[PDB]
């Protein structure tokens, strides 16, 4: 039985499995920060003054 | 379609007119970041 856990707790797929989970999880999150894009536009489109005479 | 030709020549004015749109904003854009490295020195 001991074979038989070892070869299913392998270390050559335990590294795997780890290393794969971690770059969909680097591709996932910065894919939401894209999905957040838009303040670049919001905060250019509109600069105006002059309410500032409103204020 | 002479008509239709004529038709088409106003058509792509407004795809020339919408791309005019496009740059101006992106010019702002880069004279804007243009300031902030000027104040980074």
């Amino acid at each position: 039985e001991l074979k038989y856990i070892a070869t299913e707790a392998s270390p050559a797929k335990v590294a795997e499995i780890a290393e794969d989970s971690d770059v969909y999880v680097s591709e996932i999150e910065e894919a939401a920060d894209i999905l957040a894009g838009d303040p670049e536009i919001d905060l250019g489109i509109d600069v105006t003054d002059e309410l500032n005479q409103l204020e | 379609e002479k008509a239709n030709l004529i038709t088409n020549a106003k058509v792509h004015i407004h795809k020339l007119n919408l791309v005019n749109r496009n740059y101006t904003k992106r010019a702002e854009i880069s004279r804007k970041n243009a300031k902030i490295a000027l104040r980074r020195g």
